[PDB]
């Protein structure tokens, strides 16, 4: 009582229900190193401008 | 301070702008406006500087150098009158520029508030002179002339500047102000040596040192006459002006390593005014004696005595006038008789005396002629000198003896004596001679009645 499946049918992709538990960390990754500290504020005008060599703006 | 540099960086829209025929009449006539807005700046405060800006600023000892260098720029003009009328009208607009662009650049140098503004205008003369020494010079030689002022004056110049972004890095600010009040005692390390070493050599090259002098010979003698006499009159003195103020944070190895240099200029200042007894080229007389007056001032600011730093600043103004009258008339010898030789023309009195009534006291007026503001800061240096060691006086004393040696010299051999009977090309004096010749020697009479102004900031 067995039925050939059809052309394509059988390359369809499945869903299984399995019971196995989620692997939390498949690749084993580690603690990933922390950002650069973040921009913020607003920006204010440069103090005393360029501030190179004599130039007063 | 803009009263006086934008009008002078306005002249050059006036000359090149100017008729035909006025240019030079132009010239004189805003350049004298100019000498009277920058006497002006005659207003001192006790110590305080005159501080007009953030950029810009000047005091006791930068003021008589902005009105000689001001009150000089119609010198040149009517100087250059005769030697230059043939040439056409677009270079005529084109040298008054390069004088212009010359005084210019002097005066924004000596009124910096910044080490390096000052640094970048120090050496930004050279361009302009390099362009009159060569191009408008007369003998073939003015060629490798140019070269070796250059060249010499760069040789330190790159040195400082490095020195001075060190100072930058290592301080926060190179601001005469804030280095002043912030100096602090440079050690004895050998890495301080080195730096003190940068910080002097670059003035000490342009002072002119004994051995560091060959380009004055090689430049001045060659150098036109407009070009001569400023060279020696001003474009001596920025390494002085620079001196006394770079030597605000050299303490104490200043002190200790002077030595060398105090040697160099107390042979050098007698070696110079012997060899200048005996040289056939007039022109390098005045050469040779002007570094010899020259020693003298490196000698006051290595001790830094105040009374050193008195006389530094007057004979720097008189010396610096002092060339000037000499030059104005060994020009006025040489394109009558197209030479610099003094044994050619001799007893001028007898066919120019109102021209030998001028040389005398130009002369005296090198002697050191008290009251005369040239004796009186030449003898401050030596008292100073006398404190740092009395056995200074004979070296420097044998300075008093070459000097009026030669500085008589010349008038007994061209003002003074028989005429040779061959040279009728000799004739009356154009009254721009004599006229040059007053504006030249009267100021150095007028303000010895008053030497406070011009003795320097130490008062």
């Amino acid at each position: 009582g067995w039925v050939r499946p059809d052309l394509g049918e059988l390359s369809k992709v499945t869903k299984v229900k399995t019971d196995r538990p989620l692997p939390e960390n498949p690749y084993h990754s580690r603690a990933r190193p922390e950002p650069n500290p973040e921009a913020e504020g607003d920006l204010k005008p440069a103090k005393h401008g360029s501030r190179l060599f004599f130039w007063t703006m | 301070m803009l009263k006086i540099i934008i009008p002078t960086t306005m002249l050059l829209p006036m000359t090149w702008m100017s008729k035909h025929n006025m240019i030079w009449i132009n010239a004189t006539v805003h350049s004298l406006l100019i000498s009277l807005i920058s006497l002006s700046l005659l207003n001192q405060l006790g110590e305080n500087s005159l501080n007009f800006s953030l950029t810009f600023f000047s005091d006791s000892l930068s003021a008589p150098l902005l009105v000689l260098t001001t009150w000089l720029l119609p010198l040149m003009l009517m100087a250059s009158q005769s030697h230059l009328s043939k040439e056409t009208t677009t270079r005529k607009k084109l040298y008054i520029t390069m004088l212009i662009l010359l005084q210019l650049f002097l005066i924004m140098t000596f009124t910096a508030t910044e080490l390096i503004l000052f640094y970048i205008l120090f050496e930004a003369t050279l361009v302009p002179t390099l362009i009159i020494i060569t191009r408008w010079g007369n003998q073939t030689e003015r060629l490798n002339a140019g070269l070796y002022f250059l060249f010499y004056t760069l040789a330190g110049s790159l040195p400082l500047l490095v020195a001075l972004v060190y100072i930058q890095n290592t301080t926060g600010s190179l601001n005469f102000l804030i280095i002043h009040y912030w100096s602090h005692p440079l050690s004895n390390s050998w890495s301080n040596i080195f730096m003190w070493l940068a910080c002097i050599m670059a003035f000490m090259v342009k002072m002119p040192l004994y051995g560091l002098h060959l380009w004055l010979p090689k430049a001045h003698v060659e150098a036109p006459i407009a070009g001569s006499m400023v060279l020696a009159a001003v474009l001596l003195k920025l390494g002085g002006y620079g001196m006394m103020r770079i030597t605000t944070i050299l303490n104490p190895l200043t002190n200790y390593m002077a030595y060398p240099f105090l040697m160099l200029s107390m042979w050098g200042m007698i070696m110079t005014s012997s060899i200048c007894l005996r040289q056939t080229d007039l022109k390098s007389l005045i050469a040779y004696s002007s570094v010899s007056h020259m020693a003298l001032v490196i000698v006051a600011i290595m001790i830094q005595t105040p009374w050193s730093f008195m006389g530094a600043t007057a004979l720097m103004i008189a010396h610096g006038l002092t060339s000037s009258m000499l030059f104005c008339l060994a020009n006025t010898n040489y394109e009558r008789v197209h030479s610099r030789t003094m044994i050619l023309a001799r007893g001028l009195q007898t066919l120019l005396p109102l021209m030998a009534t001028w040389w005398l006291m130009a002369s005296l007026t090198n002697l050191a002629l008290p009251p005369s503001i040239n004796l009186i800061g030449e003898l401050f240096i030596i008292t100073a000198s006398f404190s740092w060691s009395n056995i200074t006086i004979i070296l420097m004393g044998m300075n008093m003896m070459i000097t009026a040696l030669y500085s008589l010299y010349m008038l007994i051999t061209t003002q003074r004596g028989k005429y040779t009977h061959h040279i009728n090309n000799i004739k009356a004096s154009f009254t721009r001679e004599n006229a040059l010749m007053a504006l030249h020697i009267l100021p150095l009479l007028l303000l010895t009645l008053n030497p406070k102004m011009i003795l320097g900031p130490l008062y």
